[PDB]
């Protein structure tokens, strides 16, 4: 269990998303888009959901898990459209 | 026969001395004068250009409360309240809530200058504008009181400040720094020349009009006669100002400008740029927010501070951007956060409220309209339950508001953070984040509602927990302004 | 839902539908809402320890600050109609004794008392207004505030009559100083010498309480008897009809804030041991007062006796009070 | 300290004396007074229910000022004038210009008593009236004068009075006769108590109720104001009653109050009735003209009279029976001859409109119905010209309105004709010829309007010369109020 | 169609925009617009008479006397607001003064003074308020009359200083006759027969100008020399600051009225013949008010000098007319 | 030429009506009628319009005329339906 700041493709606001250490970052990426898609953005079936660190643009693969990314408790993270 | 003013008033603010039986520092201590050096002497330059005496104001004042409470008592049981357009009413339950025990504690941040000024005209002014805020406080009160037995939500006139509601935490935060926990020459600067002169004179004024045209005449009187005291005080900051630069301390005068500006923006950009873009329906809307922001708030600054000998903030012409987006934000936030308010937001996007949106802000309907598209087809298509949220967003670590901007086609949301002292912070700008750090020890053991939220604070863990720890139940918490009626034109 | 009420939330039990009074000056300061933390910032500014030293921990105690009711019940929209009646009629004593040339007929002596003990009194009466003002902003609730605030408003009506008196007597007697003159006799005559220290040091007492005492309960009842009850009635003795009646007109303002000062005590003495924290205070600061009179009504005509009277008429304030 | 009024109320009115210079009735002349062979010291048994000494009267009376006047400028640039219902404008223009003027000239009225009556307590109540008379006629001038610009009809708000419009004529009929050109007792009796106690104190509240039913709150608030003022004055025939009954002249007394009723009772009939029942729109319509005179006015005066030791007059139940009628008449009148008069009548006989009329007054559709079928007829079918007059209407010689009663399947139009020193007199009812008989030399030479175009005074001698005659042009001659738009329902 | 105007019909023709003052005052009266039958009824009846002989048939003459404008602009609203402040100044005066206990020091010299020359005032005043209440009815214009109307207010206003004075003297000397002997002095006291007489007979001028005439020009101007300018001066020096003070205040009050006076005699100077009927009038009057003046200064001490310095004082507010 | 009032059956208001001396009632009749009927009262062409003297009840005959009636100026004449 732990915090953090999902800041999703085409929405308006960051949020604050309960994710687990043992959560992949396929994992992280759907306990956010409950938060977004159909909400408040369309979904893109078509496409593939990325997780990058926010503050310094660097990309993690779908298939690392939380407790490997060193995140700081609370830290923001981008939720791409990608493929 | 009676003197001419002219004669005598010099006499009234020729009270300072220097102190024999105690020191000038323990007379006059530092943290709550900010005198910053500079001598008794030079103090006494300070000279407020709107003059008034005890006589002159006892007798406007009372004229001012005669005409204001008779047009109040004249249209009482016509009860205009039961009839006004929804987004009007909900302008007022904000307006009230936020805003009638903050002006009631302008009159504590006046008492400060009045007690620790150097300055004897800045004393006596101060003295005035004590009462003034005092008169604010209370009429914003009676005002409202009519109301009680409509509604739970005029309650919070009085109970808002109260609580930890977040806006209510946004305001106490807002005001607690620019005007309650600063020595007096920073309140001079901060509250009256960045707050006061900057913002809510123009604010006010443009408050009244809008009443008016919603046919709601005895708040336009309220808010008409209230914002003619406003000058009498709010005068202040610029002597203050004066003084700071013509002796050595330009850059920290500056530096106090820049924050109060953005602070003050940032408040403004929740409180004002929603209702007058979203609740005034669209036959009242006269100027765009962005617009009135150009036209009666921004030239103004930079006329002040040309003429005071100051620069234009670093952030101005990302200030200037924001005025296209950062209120969209606001407003969206407040409304899908609707139950977590104690007035009931307006959506304010119906077909022809759309396209006057996309008029006055080019790119609309491709970043804001996407959101609103989605809560929209919900809506129609019967699945209400997506348009409420079920976690809380991230708030700003300095304005306590949502870290929100534009999103769709062009989506730009970012999150300035900081991490000090192994504490991660976020912040909702560029601007929100360099307050903190040229300052860090005022704001960080500060909580927002989130950290709060994430430390146990809040308990049960959960929204109903949160919406309790607000003093939040049914009854108040916001809804829809328009019960949803703007849906059917989608269908 | 949650019903709407008849009345604020915080007043519903009452029996007696609130007043104007009771409906704007109840329970407004929100600083006390948190007393581990005052303002919405770091716990650690200067201002939440001041608020926390000098508000919270104060030795004068009390379980609801927020239950105190100006006796006069004063709020900002009848305290104006309040002082503009009062001030139609001092402005009508100044229009009309001018008229009437009213500062040409006093003797070049009582011309010269004024110079000394009249003139000079707009220093004492802006350091009672600071005073009032220090203790608005750090007493324990909005109705206590409030009292403070008509007071701090009074006490620059009496600067303001000074100041315009000071340059009417400049006009009809050039050559005396008036308005030149005040800061030199208060800072270095004997006769203000003891003013002056008493004031000085009650202006730096923050703790709310010890506040309250040293301006409301000891130092106002001394600088009143004294400028007020003293000077007024030798002024009128002497032919100054106009300071006579200037005088009386004040004392009404200084009689209303006795009211809500023996207000405050009576509440006060609810609690056990708040009688021997006021009496503590007044005992440390009464021999100030003591000295202020002393050295002011000394130097008046018929000294002695002026010196006896205020002593007796400003402790019987206290007395009064318990 | 001060003392309680109770205290030296007295010694205010204790101004009697013995005259020596000159006698008492050179000081006080009997067609000035109206002593009545009563003397002095009986006259100072009059003793005024309701007191008030000078500084009590600047005092309120400002406060009064202070919020009419303020409400006024709040809501001037609201232009509620401009959108209001043309049946309403109507009203108003109606009653400032039947009524400013003759408000200002109470106050000479009211000096008549302040002057020459022997009670010393009438004389100090008097002037208080007098000052009241000044504060309506002054701010029923003021209010007007705001839509000057709208409209010359407003211009009549002043000229009215000074011109020779039928209507104007009956006007100063009335208060000549009861007011301007009679002793004081007898003023003090015929305004005071009949008119100002018996029906414009009533009719002043119900008028203020209608203003706020149609969302005016200028008007409302002046009218409401101005009857704060009347009982201070009206109170002052009551105790001039008591003394007459008293002493030996209960018939005098009755005979008086006979005509003062009858006489406010007609002019009331046209200025009160007809915007009561047609131009109020239907659903502000809250009771009947007939409704508000039982309720509200009729059994006052019976209550009044029976205290006073008084009978109800001769004519009470003709007076009953004619609140089905009279006003009907009048409006009929009104609205055929429009053209005659300064405002816009409003027909009020749309079918909703009958069917009210015909609940409230039973048999109406089949007497009053009939007329008005014909007019609409005219008017569905193309005809308007059939629905002005090319003749003038028999004017009653008291009253000086036109001599009108139920028509249609229940005909029932009289006149009370006399022939005296050669000369014949036309009378719309009984007491109407009453009023003359009893007291001919003080209206004998009088010519109406009827006289006048009959003895060639009115050149040229036809209709667009009698228009000249009462100074109206095109611009304000009266025309329908709603344009003629009810007739659509009609098709 | 007739155009709507920018102001009312009769003052279209003005260059500047009329003022509230001409707005709600001018052009009012109606019974001036058929001289042959002023009132809608019978050309015959009393008060047909009566106007066709006292306000038409005057000799002061003038072709427009609609064009009168008091020179104070006063209407109801700023009358009130005027009067208020005065009310409050001199109630003022009656509270502080009595908290004071002013009339415990007066000596019963001067008691007995009051009880002959002042309290014997409500007479008088009353007689000049049924005076100026009969000007208001019979001027010949609306602005003349308004004039007229304010000020028979403040006559009331002085009668009821009075009669309020009149009640404490009472209760301060219960054994003087305050308030039940004034009658008895008015009606036979020789100081007062003088003023009796003259206003008696003015009381019955029924003309609209010589009823001006004698009562503004003539009798007023000797009874606020007589009653307020030596008595209060007398006052003053006696010890009775109260009456000096409140003496002084009603004599705004008789300013104003000669203003508006004098206004209306410079407005009739503008027509041939109206000095020459000014003069006669006030011939046929000043020897009545020189009686005045005499009988009851010549009983106040010093009696000769106030005889001198009223009569010059009264004649010179008519030479300033011309 | 002379005034008369007419009283006309079942309309609301007597008014003023200018006749001739040389007059027939029928055309004194007619006169008046001219201002009731079509504007305040229905036509009955069934019936005749008959002349009498308010006052006192009197019927004139269709065909005296109005010199011969011994009416007072102004005299105030019913203007009614009959057979
Ligand atoms: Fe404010
Ligand atoms: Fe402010
Ligand atoms: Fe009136
Ligand atoms: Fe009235
Ligand atoms: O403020
Ligand atoms: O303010
Ligand atoms: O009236
Ligand atoms: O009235």
């Amino acid at each position: 269990t732990f915090p953090i700041m999902s800041n999703f493709e085409r929405d308006f606001v960051i949020q604050l998303v309960p994710v687990d250490t043992e959560d992949t970052m396929d994992q992280v990426a759907e306990k956010c888009a409950y938060h977004s898609i159909n909400r408040r953005v369309h979904p893109q079936p078509e496409k593939i959901l990325r997780v990058r660190r926010h503050e310094d643009g660097t990309l993690f693969p779908r298939g690392m898990i939380v407790s490997d990314a060193g995140l700081r408790p609370t830290e923001t993270l981008d939720i791409i459209f990608m493929d | 026969s009676m003197l001419k003013r002219e004669d005598w008033y010099d006499l009234t603010r020729t009270t300072n001395w220097t102190p024999k039986y105690v020191t000038e520092n323990e007379l006059f201590p530092e943290e709550m004068s900010g005198a910053r050096g500079i001598s008794m002497e030079a103090w006494e330059k300070y000279d407020e250009p709107y003059k008034i005496t005890y006589p002159e104001y006892v007798s406007i004042q009372r004229e001012k409360d005669s005409g204001a409470y008779s047009i109040k008592a004249a249209l009482e049981r016509d009860g205009f309240v039961d009839r006004a357009d929804p987004g009007w009413v909900s302008t007022m339950q904000l307006h009230f809530g936020a805003i009638a025990l903050e002006e009631y504690a302008a009159s504590t941040a006046e008492a400060r200058m009045a007690r620790f000024a150097k300055a004897p005209g800045n004393r006596n002014m101060a003295t005035f504008g004590m009462m003034d805020e005092n008169r604010h406080g209370q009429i914003q009160l009676y005002f409202p009181y009519a109301n009680v037995k409509r509604s739970r939500k005029w309650d919070w006139a009085h109970k808002a400040i109260h609580t930890n509601e977040w806006a209510a935490i946004a305001a106490r935060s807002f005001f607690d720094d620019m005007m309650m926990t600063r020595d007096s020459v920073a309140v001079s600067i901060m509250l009256t020349f960045a707050f006061e002169t900057g913002f809510s004179n123009m604010q006010f004024l443009g408050l009244a009009a809008d009443a008016a045209e919603a046919g709601d005449h005895t708040f336009a009187s309220l808010i008409s006669s209230i914002q003619t005291d406003e000058s009498r005080h709010a005068q202040q900051g610029g002597p203050s100002l004066k003084i700071l630069v013509e002796n050595g301390k330009k850059d920290e005068a500056q530096q106090m400008v820049d924050v109060a500006i953005w602070r003050s923006w940032k408040l403004f950009s929740v409180l004002t740029g929603p209702e007058m873009d979203y609740y005034t329906p669209l036959e009242s809307r006269n100027q765009s927010f962005k617009e009135f922001m150009l036209e009666w708030i921004v030239a103004q600054f930079e006329r002040q501070l040309l003429d005071l000998g100051l620069d234009k903030p670093w952030y101005w012409d990302q200030f200037m951007q924001d005025l296209d987006e950062t209120h969209h934000g606001m407003h969206l936030g407040v409304w899908y956060w609707r139950p977590t308010v104690w007035w009931d937001p307006a959506a304010g996007v119906s077909p022809e409220e759309r396209e006057w949106l996309e008029e006055k802000y080019p790119g609309w309907n491709d970043t804001w309209g996407q959101c609103w598209d989605v809560i929209t087809d919900n809506l129609v298509n019967g699945k209400p339950e997506l348009t409420v949220p079920e976690t809380l967003p991230t708030i700003c670590n300095m304005c306590n508001l949502p870290i929100a901007h534009t999103p769709g086609n062009k989506w730009n949301v970012k999150d300035y953070q900081l991490e000090y002292e192994g504490r991660l912070y976020h912040f909702g700008s560029e601007a929100d984040r360099w307050c903190f750090q040229i300052d860090p020890e005022r704001y960080k053991n500060h909580t927002n509602l989130v950290d709060r939220f994430l430390k146990g604070e809040i308990q049960p863990a959960d929204l109903a927990g949160a919406l309790m720890y607000m003093s939040l139940e049914p009854g108040v918490m916001g809804d829809d302004a328009h019960d949803y009626e703007w849906v059917k034109a989608y269908q | 839902a949650l019903k709407p009420l008849k009345t604020w939330s915080h007043l519903a039990g009452n029996r007696r539908r609130p007043s104007e009074y009771e409906v704007v000056s109840t329970n407004l300061h929100y600083f006390t809402d948190n007393p581990e933390r005052p303002w919405e910032l770091d716990s650690n500014l200067p201002m939440q320890t001041w608020y926390k030293k000098y508000c919270f921990d104060s030795p004068l105690k009390h379980d609801d600050w927020n239950a105190f009711r100006d006796p006069d019940q004063l709020v900002y929209r009848t305290y104006n109609l309040l002082q503009d009646g009062q001030e139609s009629y001092v402005q009508g004593l100044f229009d009309q004794l001018n008229d009437r040339g009213h500062d040409q007929m006093l003797t070049r002596e009582w011309v010269e008392t004024l110079a000394r003990f009249y003139t000079p009194a707009r220093y004492l009466f802006h350091a009672l207004q600071m005073g009032s003002v220090y203790i608005h902003q750090i007493a324990p609730a909005s109705t206590i505030t409030n009292c403070a605030t008509y007071e701090t408003a009074d006490h620059l009506r009496w600067l303001t009559h000074t100041a315009y008196r000071t340059r009417e007597l400049a006009n009809c007697y050039p050559d005396v100083g008036f308005g030149k003159r005040e800061r030199d006799v208060w800072e270095n005559d004997p006769a203000w010498q003891g003013f002056r220290e008493l004031i000085e040091k009650a202006l730096i007492a923050w703790d709310w309480g010890e506040a309250f005492t040293a301006i409301n309960l000891v130092t106002k009842p001394a600088v009143e008897e004294a400028l007020l009850q003293q000077l007024g009635s030798l002024a009128q003795s002497e032919g100054d009809t106009l300071l006579g009646l200037l005088a009386q007109a004040q004392k009404r303002d200084a009689e209303r804030h006795r009211r809500w000062s023996s207000a405050l005590v009576k509440m006060a003495l609810e609690k056990e041991g708040n009688r021997e924290v006021l009496q503590k205070w007044v005992a440390k600061w009464e021999p100030l007062a003591d000295k202020a009179i002393e050295a002011y009504c000394s130097a008046l005509p018929d000294g002695e006796n002026a010196i006896v009277e205020a002593k007796s008429a400003s402790r019987y304030v206290r007395q009064m009070m318990g």
